[PDB]
RNA sequence: CUUGAGUCUCGUAGAGGGGGGUAGAAUUCCAGGUGUAGCGGUGAAAUGCGUAGAGAUCUGGAGGAAUACCGGUGGCGAAGGCGGCCCCCUGGACGAAGACUGACGCUCAGGUGCGAAAGCGUGGGGAGCAAACAGGAUUAGAUACCCUGGUAGUCCACGCCGUAAACGAUGUCGACUUGGAGGUUGUGCCCUUGAGGCGUGGCUUCCGGAGCUAACGCGUUAAGUCGACCGCCUGGGGAGUAC
């Protein structure tokens, strides 16, 4: 497995689903043998430019080390659910942790 | 290129002993790898013009390698092609 | 020096317009200049960063 | 680019415009692009810069 | 007739002519005026002078509006597009935040062949 | 046999390639709010668009193409060529210490494959630009330059076409031959106390000595001094034409 330094943004008056939603992920990660290495909250913090209107969103990160079938099963889920906004995704680069 | 695994693997299984990766064997073997399975990253795309180049440079590789085998060791040759399922 | 998420240090390589500074106005090594202009646009992905003094 | 002052005193301040935006940016599209002239014509300016 | 007390002034100041419409800060046009529409043609509307004294006569609508104070928009080159502020900002005008909306392109339609003599 | 070539380990940078996503800036278009007599264009104009309400301005939306800034004497590639960001599949180049195979090399007619743009086929897509074409102006004329529109095409998928001032107008591989200045990336060392300094590899600009050159100029990245192999030249027109 490798690692993925992944940060998603979720609409603000869905706060609520942001636990939610990274309890699943980290279950199914760690399922398949994943390893999280880090787990940052950046909260409701704002935005630059009105990425589609509402300038303020709710960031999270992962950073976690699963290997690219189950991320993948994951890169999807994000453009299928309206709750969470622009998902991004970076690659190993070496287990990172803390900080930020 | 080639898994880290997979790689060294393959040299223990046509080395002449262990460690010896630049064994003649050796090459081909390893060769042959990322060549049968470049197959399927070439099967798909096929446009990878560019990648094509690695691949016939490679495979040309063999050859000149294969024929200096036959050249200084018929045994040997005649040998790793069988294992290797080559020669048409 | 190089990650989106320090946005503070970014802020030193951005005008007011948005865009980054030129490697010589900061006489940064290119090397560096390269990585880090990156974080830019990356961050800009995030809204962690303005596109321009406008959006 | 954006600039607001404090005190009426009357200052423009078009440093924050020209100072990047403004012509150049705009001058240099305002006609048909170059296509061929900038990887030559514009790579000659070192052709002046080196001395 | 309405007394806005303060708007927004824009200013399209183009190579070959320059307008000012002045609106309330919603975007809805209060007032406008332009160069050429003030007298002067061809090369004589498409200079610095030219704005100014049509842009003076942009005020001579917005003003009756309760206008006390407004902003500035600028976008594009040409004469006028510093003039134009001037103008208004000693017209009695009070100025406030003076922005340049100029578009910028970050690369994507390719601009006319045009111009080869 | 090991110095040539190659294999391994470990790192190094990258607009190298194929595929799929994706963001923001602008353009045009549609709808509506505000507002009124102009706008647009030029050297002037005029065609054109405007009271059936344009332009400007604000709000929402549709879509296509291209990625400002970073960016450069920059980087990668056999060549053509390749710039937003993200991932997936993938090739090559480089240094480091070494470990290994053991001359397995260099070149190559024919052959094979890759080939800018324009063009051709089928089916998509189409904002902007734009052969054709259409007006308008210029002029003695103006089948042009300039203006107002605008089709092919440009974009895409698979196939075809193989040309370019396909240019460094300079075939490839190897070895020697004073220097100076700078960019690029790797690596060893130095109160590292520093980015600081020293070295030492690959690549790359600029100046230039010897020598070479008809001169211009080239100059350790040679067009200098040699070697292996290949391609081509033998007056200009006719002619890269006919058959
Ligand atoms: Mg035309
Ligand atoms: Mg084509
Ligand atoms: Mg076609
Ligand atoms: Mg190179
Ligand atoms: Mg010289």
């Amino acid at each position: 497995m490798r690692h993925y330094e992944i940060v998603f943004m979720v609409h603000p008056d869905q706060s609520e689903q942001v636990p939610g939603m990274i309890e699943r992920y980290t279950a199914a990660i760690t399922g398949a043998e994943g390893k999280i290495h880090r787990l940052e909250d950046w909260g409701r913090r704002q935005l630059a430019y009105p990425i589609n209107k509402l300038h303020k969103a709710h960031y999270v990160l992962m950073n976690v080390e699963a290997p690219q079938e189950v991320i993948d099963e994951l890169e999807t889920t994000f453009r299928f659910n309206d709750a969470v906004i622009r998902s991004m995704v970076m690659r190993t680069k070496h287990a990172v942790t803390e900080a930020s | 290129s080639l898994s880290t695994e997979a790689t060294a693997k393959i040299v223990s299984e046509f080395g002449r002993d262990a460690n010896d990766t630049g064994s003649t064997e050796v090459q081909v073997a390893l060769l042959t790898a990322q060549i049968n399975h470049l197959q399927g990253h070439f099967a798909e795309h096929k446009k990878d013009h560019h990648s094509r180049r690695g691949l016939l440079r490679m495979v040309s590789q063999r050859r000149k390698l294969l024929d200096y085998l036959k050249r200084k060791d018929v045994a040997r040759y005649t040998r790793l092609i069988e294992r290797l399922g080559l020669r048409r | 020096e190089i990650d989106y998420k320090d946005i503070a240090t970014l802020k030193n390589y951005i005008t007011e317009s948005g865009k980054i500074v030129p490697s010589r106005i900061t006489g940064t090594r290119a090397k560096y200049q390269r990585q880090l202009a990156r974080a830019i646009k990356r961050a800009r992905y995030l809204s962690l960063l303005p596109y321009t003094d406008r959006h | 680019i954006k600039v607001r002052e404090n005190e009426p005193f009357d200052v423009a301040l078009r440093r924050f415009k020209r100072s990047c935006e403004k012509a150049g940016v705009l001058a240099e599209v305002r006609r048909r692009e170059f296509y061929e002239k900038p990887t030559t014509e514009r790579k000659r300016a070192k052709a002046s810069a080196v001395k | 007739r309405k007394q806005v007390s303060d708007g927004v002034a824009h200013i399209h100041a183009s190579f070959n002519n320059t307008i000012v419409t002045i609106t309330d800060r919603q975007g809805n046009a209060l007032g406008w005026a332009t160069a050429g529409g003030s007298g002067f043609r061809g090369s004589r509307k498409s200079t610095p002078f030219a704005a100014q004294v049509a842009a003076e006569r942009c005020a001579d609508a917005v003003k009756e509006y309760g206008i006390k104070n407004l902003e500035v928009m600028v976008k594009g080159p040409g004469p006028g597009r510093e003039s134009t502020i001037r103008a208004l900002n000693a017209a009695g005008f009070r100025i406030t935040n003076i922005t340049d909306v100029t578009p910028i392109p970050h690369n994507g339609c390719r601009p006319p062949k045009k111009r080869r003599v």
